[PDB]
RNA sequence: CAACAAAUGUUUC
RNA sequence: GAAGACGGUCGAACUUGACUAUCUAGAGGAAGUAAAAGUCGUAACAAGGUUUCCGUAGGUGAACCUGCGGAAGGAUCAUUA
RNA sequence: CGGGAAACCAAAGUCUUUGGGUUCCGGGGGGAGUAUGGUUGCAAAGCUGAAACUUAAAGGAAUUGACGGAAGGGCACCACC
RNA sequence: UCAGGGUUCGAUUCCGGAGAGGGAGCCUGAGAAACGGCUACCACAUCCAAGGAAGGCAGCAGGCGCGCAAAUUACCCACUCCCGACCCGGGGAGGUAGUGACGAAAAAUAACAAUACAGGACUCUUUCGAGGCCCUGUAAUUGGAAUGAGUCCACUUUAAAUCCUUUAACGAGGAUCCAUUGGAGGGCAAGUCUGGUCGCAGCAGCCGCGGUAAUUCCAGCUCCAAUAGCGUAUAUUAAAGUU
């Protein structure tokens, strides 16, 4: 029970807990403010940038495909980031020097699937929603 | 500007057994949606929790006495609850139908003046039903005991009297302009 | 509908050094259906896939033969010097 | 390690012969639709003890 | 009675 | 009874060094990482054909080799005189 | 008896029926006992000890084959003699 | 956020504290180290006939920049209160409308017979067969039976209006007065589909699918789930007895 049991010993128990909390990764991340300091997105949920170039990335085994992302300079902190472009032929819709709204995978910062070193996805261009673009609700305005 | 939610969804989402149960409730009870059921599963859980707390308290305990009796009296005014129940030991052993049974909709069936939990809801939502001086359009209502008798069609909706119907009255003048003259 | 290629060096593990007849050396990846019974060589003709991607690289899809090579003059692909 | 192509981008979407929309019915407003569900599912819905059956079956 | 060598390498499966 | 004015106190600000904290450019260099279908050796899961591994020191294309003291998580829970 | 995932364990028992005292270390695996500052050292090195990134299994135990240049093994001129 | 224990947040309708471009000083007055006072410097910006001169929206609107992200350059002191010499004036305090799917409440987009039929427990019959209650669909159209959503005399609201809550005259036969958004291989609710492709495009948080009979794709058809809402990303919490 690895832990005193004296009526007094609040301070030891209280503090021993403070000492071990660190190992928790979610906890440490939060106390070290990692999201502000390391992360490309601010510690925000979405982030907008300009498209530098279009990449065809080489999906990891045992899968085999060309992935199709763009490389993006985030306006907020000039950070360089590669982001996936989802659905069929949607690259089509984003051009070099584009602008785009990027969002996390939903993986907690950890890349997704077979898609290697890509941690973000495009959501908007034409300020304009790949979904609405892919469907043809709305266009590549211009 | 204070506000609160009135319903709670179930922890979990796909438990055939629960889904069927809810569907039977919607059907018997001319309900509209799962929320319609969820709202009541929620109403009930709070009542039961209110009950359970009380039941853990000492009897005669000014707090237990004063609020227990009140919860009971409230639960009885609406007919939801009955006397032997009408103590806390019995609310603990209670269920959703008991509430669901007191809404308008099912009463307008329950005395002929609808012949369907169906008919009932469209009747209510369409202004042909007063609870004695007052139209009530809320198929969702909760008919209090000594209020059971005052439910009836309204003073003007046609049944309830009053000309015919913006569509019946159309039909009267539908046999009038052509078949009468030119 | 693209050109071809010509293996120059070998790397290993889904990696091979090739020399596109056009004068472009890149690391091509074997093809999945071809690799089944095809083992690219450092001296042979091959076909790699390459689309909107600068073309700086390509993946191997199928292979070729040699004996036919003499016919390649007839293939209308290689010049009077290959 | 990327090199490769995109030539083929969007090859199936563009090769997938479009289909009409056809049409037909409206399905029903809120509670009424719940009612049809409950009768089709449960009243309907009698079931057999056929060792079961299905919702989106063909033959 | 005691003791004794040995390399590498093509596919979905 | 004003401007002004003697000397002082508070002291913004300015100029030059020191100090401390936080952040950030950089020719090049050397790690580790991915990793992975490559090249050269065979270093150490079956006693892996030199049992393995630890501490430590020197040395080697590269796995690794070797001495000195440990361990068995070994290939012995035994040795019958 | 009872414990434990089992191998096992009279302590590794008296642990969901979870509470005798006290002390220490761990929170998936790799990056790494690595970077960096402090400290100790003549030196070799020791103590304290991250991150970026990387990745969906790392690992334990038992069960069973397959297989062995492990032991008792056999059997056949598709094996030897 | 709910076992209980707990776990996390709190700028933000109240209280206490702090500031009004940055710093410092001061006058007045009972009360100020005040900036819708002043004064200097410091940083900024403006007018000028170039000597001068005047300024501070972390007030209300609005505008730039910033970004993932946030409304009218609108009406009124009538309510609620405040101030003054004040019953009487004045109040971007504050009310009032406009924008407003933060989010929360109520819950429309169709109910009832009839034929017509399709059917099942019940009864009768040796069986065939027939009757029968409870009814649900499903057409066939009927048939009578309906209500605001819009629209609109009148009236209400209120400072005056708006909307609500109020109503004469209109407003439901479906092709509508036309409901959506995700899913249907496992977890996971729902295609041992049809066309197309053939480890390609794509799908896939995870496991995994697709290499020519694809229940995972791409589309339809059909079906499920939540439903005037639903998907997605993210902080954080529950789950987590993985602090």
């Amino acid at each position: 029970m690895g832990k005193c049991r004296g009526l007094r010993t609040a301070r030891k128990l209280r503090s021993h807990r403070r000492d071990q909390k660190w190992h928790d990764k979610q906890y440490k991340k939060a106390h070290l403010g990692t999201a502000l300091k390391a992360n490309p997105f601010g510690g925000a949920s979405h982030a907008k940038g300009i498209v530098l170039e279009k990449v065809g990335v080489e999906a990891k085994q045992p899968n085999s495909a060309i992935r199709k992302c763009v490389r993006v300079q985030l306006i907020k902190n000039g950070k360089k980031i590669t982001a996936f472009v989802p659905n069929d032929g949607c690259l089509n819709f984003i051009e070099e020097n584009d602008e785009v709204l990027v969002a996390g995978f939903g993986r907690k910062g950890h890349a997704v699937g077979d898609i290697p070193g890509v941690r973000f996805k495009v959501v908007k261009v034409a300020n304009v929603s790949l979904l609405a673009l892919y469907k043809g609700k709305k266009e590549r305005p211009r | 500007w204070v506000c609160r939610k009135t319903y709670v969804t179930p922890r979990r989402p796909f438990e055939k057994s629960r889904l069927d149960q809810e569907l039977k409730l919607i059907g018997e009870y001319g309900l509209r949606n799962k929320r319609e059921v969820w709202r009541v599963k929620f109403t009930l859980a709070k009542i039961r929790k209110a009950a359970r707390e009380l039941l853990t308290l000492d009897e005669k305990d000014p707090r237990r006495l004063f609020e227990g009796n009140a919860l009971l009296r409230r639960l009885v005014r609406i007919g939801v609850l009955d006397e032997g129940k009408m103590k806390l030991d019995y609310i603990l052993g209670l269920k959703i139908e008991d509430f669901l049974e007191r809404r308008l909709q099912t009463q307008v069936f329950k005395l002929g003046l609808a012949k369907s939990i169906h008919h009932a809801r469209v009747l209510i939502r369409q202004r042909h039903i007063r609870v004695r001086k007052q139209v009530v359009n809320i198929p969702s209502f909760i008919v209090r005991l000594d209020s059971q008798k005052h439910i009836d069609f309204s003073l003007r909706s046609p049944y309830g009297g009053g000309r015919p119907g913006r569509v019946k009255r159309k039909n009267a003048k539908k046999g009038q302009g052509g078949a009468g003259a030119g | 509908g693209q050109e071809y290629a010509q293996v120059i060096k070998m790397l290993g593990n889904g990696r091979l050094e090739a020399m596109c007849f056009d004068g472009v050396k890149r690391l091509c990846h074997i093809r999945g259906k071809l690799r089944k019974k095809v083992w690219i060589n450092t001296s042979d003709i091959i076909l790699v896939g390459l689309r909107d991607y600068q073309d700086n690289k390509a993946d191997v899809i199928l292979k070729y033969n040699a004996d036919e090579a003499r016919s390649l003059k007839a293939y209308g692909e290689l010049p009077e010097h290959a | 390690k990327v090199h490769g192509s995109l030539a083929r981008v969007g090859k199936v979407r563009g090769q997938t012969l479009k289909v009409a929309k056809q049409e037909k019915k409206k399905k029903r407003t809120g509670r009424a639709k719940r009612r049809m569900q409950y009768n089709r599912r449960f009243v309907n819905v009698v079931p057999t003890f056929g060792k079961k059956k299905g919702p989106n079956a063909n033959s």
